[PDB]
């Protein structure tokens, strides 16, 4: 049978299981909508994008740098934190490449 | 069907016999074990998909939005938010194979859950659960024996390491460090046999730290026959780089001394005023002279110092570490051959440690710099210094090189070794067959069950390689008949040959006799249970 | 009803009296009987009980069970605490007792429904309980030859019987053993406390083991405790109760120094306390140092430096079994360390058992103490396992004080509602039914085993009946054969005080459930 | 729930049986207290102060409002004894109820459902035939005292128990009033005939049996009189109105000089019609229709009584008694309107009554046969419909007696011979029927144990005395005539109740096993419940 | 459900299922045997056991 779908539901109130084509369904739908955003960055007539916080400061911040774009966004779905984290990584590593790993994976 | 007990009383009077009767719900009979094979159906459909080579990974995702990526089916159930109480037992279950031996954590799971679906038949057919359960522990007692038949041994010596690479390699086939399969496999096992009382006794794994840090290729995670820090040089101006280093190993911070019982020194006088500055200055002056008497090249305290301090190590040229966690003293002490010494006095040209090489190292456009102690002369503490893309990569890596560790440790136990690509699940499922056509008819069922619970793990491996389940069972259950030969099972990798004992496909036996076990004395439990009573209020 | 203006007790107050208020108690023990009915015999099951907290226990107890139902009837709550009681004095029978009172109020359901009056029944049940329990000591076998294999057999069998309705029934043979040597073991007073219990998650039941000694687990160790060794071939042991560290040498004490030699003074003088402290530890010769107290990291470096173990924060528990099984004292001072009160074992080890670090004292002969290490793949699985070895425990305990053995199966409750059928039938008519309602009640037990086992208890209880009335006294259920056997010779041996209290509590709760009269509960402040 | 999906609530196995005898035991332990000569009666209010005073246990479980299926059997059942039979409401409901329990008892033992119904119905089948057999005496042997004697026995534990000494000769001769005879000469007692009316004010014993016929009825105008005595009955189906034509039929003026002439036949078309009937004679007019005030006033002229708004069945009950004939019009074969005197019927006197300030009709001394009524009299209304339940239980009773004339011993003498005749049949039907056979005898004595309780005396030595005499007369040929032993309540010791007068028609005790025994049956074969949520 | 467990199609598994009908049905064919209307025992029988299942079995 299945986890979710079964007839009796394994789980506390809240919780949830997508299975095997709705898993690759949101992972895919994450890192591919991931990409699309940190995209158009890419190369010399890359544009930029407003980083327009909604916090009590609405912090402003105008950037084509794919690491901060991807901090400074409130991600939901995993396989859109795991290329975020992905970009940390690359900004740790070296300094430059963040946004053509994000594109790259996407 | 639930509500607990409902009559309200013949005369009319109320009948209150539980506290929230009304609340509470209850499950009664074959329903309540038909219930429990469901949920366990579920719980083991969910982990048979992660299980081989061509398993796949689960991705669990916390309360606070963190995501783990993982295969391994203790992590995957601890992870799970489960409401079910049977789904509890699974996790337990699981968890408990991690603890015993480290590998199976999913094995156990699937097994459990086909000798539960396999009981649901019996069931139907009218068998009491109890005459299940006993017909499951002497099938089980049957696979058993036949595992310490079938077995082999491999050789658990340091000059001979490819058997233990071979099993470690096996270990980690099913996980996402095998594209660095034999570079894993083989630190797993230097590890395991730097750090062992090797008279086939314990391995501690205190002694193996695994640091993970963010950056560099899963190609870099190596093996430090001595210690990593999460710390730099104290002074910022010291030198880098240490060669031959004479440690001090130190838990007495570099200030003045300070009793612990409640104590107030009284100044009265400008001599007394004086007399104090003085003492303060001489105290700190004596520290760094004693520690550089002893002749130490390099000092680590475990209680950070002060500017006093820093500046005259330095100025005497004497590199320090400071603020370094008992752990990871205890760790350098035992690598480096050092005692610990917790005051000045006390320290002497014996107590000190040495290592070939302590360095400071970076990573990348960071600002972070962790302290390396290698090239000891016979350390007994170890480090896997693991590597890689993101941090969800570094933690699977982590868990992995666990579960390598944790199968080196089981063959320093027992290096009896039996065959896997469900090799041996098959042959045991002809060995409960066989002693089942001698058992009375009535106990014959519920063993014919355990032989077909028994082969779903090669069916699971066939399924998740794409291959037919029944097809391919039936053809190596056949040619296992045949040409005796209990290590024909499936090829997950597509290598062409049955033969595990060619492929290297191996498997610890006190691993596989631990996953029967386990599930068969867990099976036996919920089998046991015909009654819930849960609170059932749906409270907050 | 009227309503006064001034009404007699606090409005709410909710009365139930008379015939309809008896039979309704009696069928609220009738519920909580059916509660644990399906757990009695080698066929019962296990029941599954959630708390509010989300937690689960699974047990095969009865006395267990009923804790966790949060009965609330006042009668209903009389068989809970009669199970309890069962527990308390026995340790085993506390699903037969709450049957058998359950079954004596239903089989006096019909005359009390008649307006037969309660006082007659329990004089009744008064009488039928005295006989029957005089002649459970009559007929009881009891040995008389203080044999040593015929005691550890007897034992053995008593704890194989109370063991064989459990989930460690498929090892009970083992575990057996294992609760014998443990009861034999213990040296006048046999005290639960001196038996210890660990539950180590991972591993099967018969990974399970006694150590003749002490085990405990590794307890929060400081840096240092790896450099310390960690096997033992003849160690001599001190178990103190002393806080070995750097410390406010009294909480009211207060230093006060006008000087820089004065200070380092006090330093050095802290410092020698300690190793003053460490040094009487060191020299008395003890290789392994035990402590009720915290050892910090400065004695902790020092004693591996020494090439000695040190443990600190033990539970008082483990010490004194350290204590009764090394043969040793607890010294609070380290001032006088003699041989004498030192302890001592063939072997102390560090090993890893499950995930966990453990250590044993192994190789004491003068152990009056033993170490249960409990395997098993849930924290039910070992708690249900633990319940079931302190079931075969206490009946051995109760064995070794008196061993005077019945035959189980139903063997003696058929035995004994022969016994009082006969003498029921000799008596002028109203007491006879009544008597007859008590024999009839006793045929509960092999009626349950038989349902639990899936017979027809009517055929079965028949052949029982009709065995019994041949002249048989041991005949009972053979489970295995849906048959009748002599439960004597199969070996289905429990001890008699087991039925005898259990008849005892039973038809006092039913007494005391059918002399009520009146239910008045107040309403709640 | 769970697998099934379906939108409510299913209960299964030993549950729903237990929920089963519970409700069947609700039901019996309402009626318990309401049996035999002890039994009390029982107030019931209907949420709005409407009270009902009663000791008829199918009007108890009637006005109950009950939800559960296994009670509502039961109160059907009750209501089926009291379509066919009209007494035995109580025993029969207290029986089904025992019948349940015990059988559910052999349930739990395991005994298959199946084989607890057929030994039950083996045990209705041979108890049935051991009373036919054994325990009947026919009405004949005894003359008419029996019927007084039977009377009495269903009397008992009514509000005209004490006083039955009369009542029962009131409601003997109102059914040997009923009597007629039909077809095969067969005589036949049709109560539901008997006409009874209530009437709070003097006391019982002051209630009164007319031979002939009680109207609630009074004539239509104070100046008609109000006592004639050679009563010429003419009982009318139509209403005397003023003519009005019916929906198909118009009147259209198109020449007003005839407008006068129609209306004046609208009243003159009825008037002809009273005259015809008053040509022949008759001083009393009886309609079920209405009758104009115009017509009362031809009424009062010519010294008539007329009654308008008559019951139907008290007119068809006057008509057979006084010798009318019931037209619907007055129309005749020969296509004109007459009324012969030939259709009239004939009654020694008619009288518009005084009964606390309220006037009936009493129409006395009809020939072509003999009616009856009963006029009631009590304390208030609730008396007064209690009184009238427990003569309408004595009525049905004394017909039965009349119809078959067998009856049998009361106090438990039945259900105790039964239960010691069936606890010694069951050894010979197999091994599991024995067994149920055996229950349905213990159940059967469910009866004298309740009246024993009822009583307030001891229960258990009462029925061990009936068992061992029932005991005594079936094993020792020299005294069968112990079979009519019985209880006592009034000394709480057994009686020759044959000698004592306590006699009930056969077919009471028969019905009430029969259908006591299919009641148990059917509730004892449900093994499932589904209870749907409601569609809304 | 064991059959889609083991992999096979529930196309296969739908054919195979028409085989064994067909196989079952000349199996029971096979079985049987013919009757004549006016054999009134029979009737009597084939009702009696339609009855048993029934709560109108101890009137059959
Ligand atoms: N003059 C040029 N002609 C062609 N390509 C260029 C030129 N200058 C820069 N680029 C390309 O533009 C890209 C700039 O990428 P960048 O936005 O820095 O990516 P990331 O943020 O991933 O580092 C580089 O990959 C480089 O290949
Ligand atoms: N290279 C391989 N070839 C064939 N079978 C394998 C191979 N590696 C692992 N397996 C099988 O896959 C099963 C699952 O192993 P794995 O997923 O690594 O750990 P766990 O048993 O905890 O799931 C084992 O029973 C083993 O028989
Ligand atoms: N092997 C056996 N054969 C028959 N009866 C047994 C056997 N073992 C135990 N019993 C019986 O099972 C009954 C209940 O067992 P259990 O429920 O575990 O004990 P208790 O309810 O007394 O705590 C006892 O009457 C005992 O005599
Ligand atoms: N005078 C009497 N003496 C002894 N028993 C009686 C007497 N009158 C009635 N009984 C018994 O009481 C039972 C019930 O009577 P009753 O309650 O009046 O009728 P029902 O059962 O129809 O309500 C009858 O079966 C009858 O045997
Ligand atoms: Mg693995
Ligand atoms: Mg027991
Ligand atoms: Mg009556
Ligand atoms: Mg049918």
């Amino acid at each position: 049978a299945s986890l979710s779908l079964a007839p009796v539901n394994i789980f506390k109130a809240g919780a949830d299981e997508e299975r095997a084509e709705t898993a690759r369904l949101t992972s895919f739908i994450g890192a591919i909508a991931i990409g699309d955003l940190v995209k158009s960055t890419l190369g010399p007539k890359g544009m930029d994008k407003i980083l327009l916080s909604s916090g009590r400061d609405a912090s402003l911040m105008v950037t084509n740098d794919g690491a901060t774009i991807l901090k400074n966004i409130g991600v939901d779905n995993p396989a859109a934190k795991v290329l975020v984290d992905m970009s940390r990584v690359q900004d740790d590593e070296v300094g430059d490449g963040t946004t053509s790993v994000t594109v790259l994976a996407a | 069907a639930s509500m607990g007990t409902l009559a309200f009383d013949e005369y009319g009077r109320p009948f209150l016999i539980i506290k929230d009767q009304d609340r509470k719900s209850r499950l009664m009979g074959l329903e309540a074990l038909k219930s429990h094979i469901m949920a366990a159906k579920a719980v083991a459909n969910t982990m048979r998909t992660s299980l081989g080579p061509n398993g796949l990974d689960k991705m669990m995702v916390d309360k606070d939005g963190d995501v783990t990526v993982t295969n391994d089916g203790a992590t995957i159930l601890s992870m799970m938010d489960v409401d079910h109480q049977i789904a509890k037992l699974m996790v337990e279950l699981s968890k408990s194979q991690d603890d015993e031996i480290g590998d199976g954590t999913t094995g156990v799971v699937v097994l459990a859950g086909a000798l539960l679906e396999e009981a649901e038949q019996l069931l139907d057919r009218g068998i009491h659960p109890i005459r299940i359960a006993d017909g499951y522990e002497q099938a089980a007692r049957v696979a058993i024996e036949h595992l310490d038949k079938i077995s082999d041994s491999v050789l658990v010596d340091i000059k001979d390491t490819e058997p233990l690479i071979q099993t470690a390699k096996t270990t980690l086939g099913s996980k996402v460090v095998n594209s660095c399969h034999r570079q894993m496999a083989e630190i797993a096992v230097n590890a395991v046999l730097t750090v062992a009382d090797m008279e086939r006794r314990d391995v501690d794994f205190e002694l193996i730290k695994v640091e993970g840090k963010v950056g560099g290729r899963l190609e870099d995670t190596k093996l430090i026959k001595g210690v990593i820090v999460d710390k730099d040089f104290s002074h910022p101006q010291m030198p880098k780089k240490v060669e031959d280093a004479k440690i001090a190993i130190l838990t007495c911070p570099f200030e003045p001394p300070k009793p612990k019982t409640k104590h107030k020194l009284d100044v009265t006088s400008v001599e007394d005023y004086k007399a104090l500055q003085k003492y303060e200055k001489e105290k700190f002056e004596e520290m760094i002279q004693q520690i550089k008497e002893t002749g130490a090249n390099l000092a680590i305290c475990q209680w950070g110092f002060d500017d006093e301090a820093n500046h005259l190590l330095l100025q005497n040229n004497l590199p320090a570490v400071r603020w370094v966690g008992g752990p990871e003293i205890e760790l350098i002490a035992i690598a480096t051959g050092g005692r610990i010494v917790p005051r000045f006095s006390e320290l002497t040209a014996e107590k000190l440690g040495f290592a070939g090489l302590v360095q400071e190292i970076s990573f990348g456009t960071t600002k972070d710099k962790m302290l390396v102690i290698e090239q000891c002369k016979n350390s007994r503490a170890v480090t896997i210094f693991i590597r890689g893309g993101n941090k969800m990569i570094i933690e699977e890596a982590k868990r992995s090189l666990h579960d390598a560790l944790c199968v080196i440790r089981n063959l320093i136990r027992d290096n009896r070794v039996v065959y896997g690509g469900g090799a041996a699940e098959i042959s045991c499922a002809l060995a409960v067959s066989q002693e089942a056509d001698k058992c009375p008819t009535l106990e014959q069922y519920a063993m014919r069950a355990f032989a077909d619970a028994l082969e779903v793990i090669p069916m699971a491996l066939s399924e998740n390689s794409g291959m037919n389940p029944i097809q391919t069972m039936t053809e190596v259950r056949a040619r296992q008949v045949k040409e005796m030969n209990p290590a024909l099972g499936i090829d997950c990798l597509h290598k062409g040959t049955n033969d595990m004992k060619q492929q290297h496909v191996i498997e610890t036996l006190i691993g596989k006799k631990q996953q029967i076990s386990l599930a068969t004395q867990m099976v036996r439990m919920i089998l046991k249970i015909d009654d819930i009573r849960k609170p059932g209020e749906s409270e907050e | 009803m009227m309503p006064t203006p001034v009404i007699l007790l606090k409005e709410g107050t909710d009365s139930s009296q008379g015939i309809p208020q008896l039979v309704s108690n009696i069928s609220a023990c009738q519920v909580i009987a059916e509660a644990v009915r399906t757990t009695l015999g080698p066929r019962g099951m296990d029941k599954l009980i959630v708390d509010g907290r989300g937690k689960a226990t699974i047990s095969n107890d009865g006395a267990t069970i009923l804790k966790l139902l949060d009965v609330v009837h006042p009668a209903a709550k009389t068989l809970v605490d009669i199970a309890k009681s069962q527990d308390a004095e026995v340790g085993d029978g506390t699903t037969s007792v709450t049957l058998l009172a359950a079954e004596f109020l239903k089989q006096v359901k019909p005359y009390v429904e008649e307006g037969l009056h309660p006082q007659i029944i329990i004089r009744a049940f008064r009488t039928a309980t005295q006989l029957a329990v005089n002649k459970i000591k009559e007929i009881a076998v009891t040995v008389k030859k203080a044999d040593k294999v015929e005691q550890r057999k007897l034992l053995e069998k008593c704890a194989m019987t109370a063991l064989s309705s459990k989930l460690i029934s498929q090892q009970k043979a083992f575990f057996a053993k294992m609760v014998v040597d443990a009861v034999m073991m213990l040296d006048d007073l046999l005290q639960l406390k001196m038996i210890g219990i660990k539950k180590v998650q991972g591993g099967a039941l018969e990974d399970s083991q006694l150590v003749a000694g002490v085990a405990f687990k590794k307890t929060f160790s400081y840096a240092g405790f790896e450099m310390q060794p960690k096997k033992y071939h003849n160690p001599k042991i001190a178990l103190l109760n002393v806080e070995l560290e750097l410390k406010a040498e009294k909480d009211n004490a207060e230093i006060r120094v006008h000087t820089v030699e004065d200070y380092q003074a006090i330093v050095d003088a802290e410092w020698n306390i300690l190793y003053d402290k460490l040094e009487k530890i060191h020299h008395s010769g003890a290789k392994v140092v035990l402590s009720k107290l915290p050892i910090g990291d400065v004695a902790t470096q020092y004693f591996a430096d020494r090439d000695m173990f040190c443990a600190g924060r033990v539970p008082e528990e483990d010490l004194k079994r350290t204590m009764m099984a090394c043969g040793g004292s607890i010294q609070t001072s380290v001032n006088a360390l003699s041989a004498d009160v030192l302890g001592r074992c063939q072997v102390f080890e560090e090993t890893q058992i499950g995930g966990e670090r453990y250590n044993f004292f192994t190789g004491c002969p003068k152990a009056k103490t033993c170490t249960f290490i409990l395997r098993g793949g849930a924290e039910q699985f070992m708690e249900e396992t633990e319940r079931s070895l302190h079931d075969a425990i206490m009946i051995v305990r109760r064995a070794i004080k008196n061993d005077s053995v019945v035959a189980g199966g139903g063997a003696i409750e058929m035995e004994l509602s022969k016994y009082l059928r006969d003498y029921s039938r000799t008596i002028p008519g109203k007491q006879q039914l009544l008597i007859g309602a008590y024999a009839k009640a006793l045929e509960i037990i092999p009626r349950q085993l038989c349902d639990n086992a899936g017979f027809d208890a009517t055929n079965i209880l028949n052949k029982l009946r009709a065995r019994h009335a041949q002249g048989g006294t041991w005949y009972g259920v053979d489970i295995n054969n849906e048959d009748i056997a002599d439960n004597f010779e199969a070996f289905v041996w429990e001890p008699a005080m087991v039925r005898i209290n259990a008849l005892t509590a039973a038809s006092e709760a039913a007494c005391l459930i059918v002399s009520v009269d009146e239910t008045i509960k107040n309403p709640r402040s | 729930e769970g697998p099934l999906s379906v939108f409510g609530d299913r209960s299964t196995g030993e549950t729903i049986r237990s929920q089963n005898v519970m409700a069947a035991a609700s039901i019996a332990n309402i009626v318990k207290s309401s049996l035999g000569p002890v039994g009390l009666d029982k107030m019931l209010v209907d949420d709005i102060g409407d009270v009902t005073i009663t000791n008829d246990g199918a009007t108890i479980l009637k006005l109950l409002e009950v939800e559960h299926p296994a009670a509502k059997v039961l109160c059907e059942l009750a209501d089926l004894q009291d379509k066919e039979v009209g007494d035995g409401t109580t025993s029969v409901v207290i029986i089904a109820a025992e019948l349940l329990k015990n059988a559910d008892e052999l349930v739990k033992q395991k005994i298959h459902p199946t084989s607890v119904i057929s030994g039950y119905r083996l045990a209705c089948k041979e108890a049935v035939r051991y009373i036919n057999e054994n325990l009947i005496v026919n009405t004949d042997e005894l003359g008419r005292d029996c019927l007084i004697n039977a009377a009495k026995t269903s009397m008992s534990s009514k509000i005209i128990g004490i006083n039955g000494d009369f009542f029962a000769n009131m409601v003997v001769d109102a059914v040997l009033a009923i009597k007629y005879t039909d077809i095969r000469g067969q005589p036949r007692y049709p109560v539901n005939s008997v006409n009874i009316l209530k009437a709070h004010g003097r006391s019982q014993m002051e209630s009164m049996l007319i031979s002939g016929y009680a109207l609630n009825c009074v004539v239509g105008s104070q100046g008609m009189p109000k006592r004639i005595v050679n009563a010429k009955i003419a009982c009318l189906d139509f209403s005397l109105q003023k003519t009005k034509m019916k929906l198909g039929v118009q009147v259209v003026i198109t020449d007003p000089e005839k407008l006068d002439q129609i209306r004046q036949r609208e009243s003159d078309i009825t008037k002809e019609r009273i005259q015809k009937i008053l040509a022949t004679g008759a001083n009393v007019i009886l309609t079920t229709g209405g009758i104009d005030d115009m017509c009362l006033k031809y009424f009062v002229e010519a010294g008539a009584m007329a009654v308008r708004r008559v019951l139907k069945r008290d007119l068809k009950r006057i008509a057979k008694a006084s010798g009318a004939t019931i037209l619907s019009t007055l129309a005749n074969l020969e296509g004109e309107e007459t009324f012969e005197a030939a259709m009239l019927g004939q009654a020694e006197e008619v009288v518009q009554e005084r009964i606390c300030d309220d006037e009936l009709i009493l129409i006395k001394n009809t020939k072509a046969r003999t009616s009856a009524s009963i006029i009631l009299r009590g304390a208030n209304d609730f008396m007064c419909d209690e009184m009238e339940r427990s003569l309408h239980d004595a009525l049905c009773v004394v017909k039965r007696v009349l119809e078959s004339k067998s009856v049998v011993p009361g106090g438990g003498a039945v259900e105790a011979a039964l239960s010691i005749y069936l606890e010694n049949y069951a050894t010979s039907m197999g091994s599991r029927e024995q067994l149920a056979i055996a229950e349905f005898a213990r159940s059967l004595l469910v009866i004298p144990n309740t009246l024993a309780v009822n009583a307030a005396q001891d229960s258990t030595d009462l029925v061990a005395k009936l068992r061992a005499f029932h005991n005594e007369a079936q094993v020792n040929p020299e005294r069968k005539n112990l079979k009519w032993i019985g209880l006592d309540l009034s000394n709480g010791k057994p009686r020759d109740n044959k000698q004592a007068g306590v006699f009930e028609p056969t077919i009471v005790k028969v019905k009430s096993l029969k259908f006591a025994t299919e009641a148990a049956i059917t509730i004892l074969r449900i093994d499932d419940l589904i209870k749907l949520h409601p569609e809304s | 459900t064991k059959l889609l467990q083991k992999g096979i199609h529930p196309t296969i598994i739908s054919e195979s299922f028409q085989k064994a009908l067909e196989k079952g049905i000349e199996i029971l064919t096979d079985m049987s045997r013919p009757v004549e209307l006016s054999d009134r025992e029979t009737l009597l029988n084939s009702a009696t056991t339609s009855l048993n299942s029934k709560v109108v079995s101890q009137y059959s």
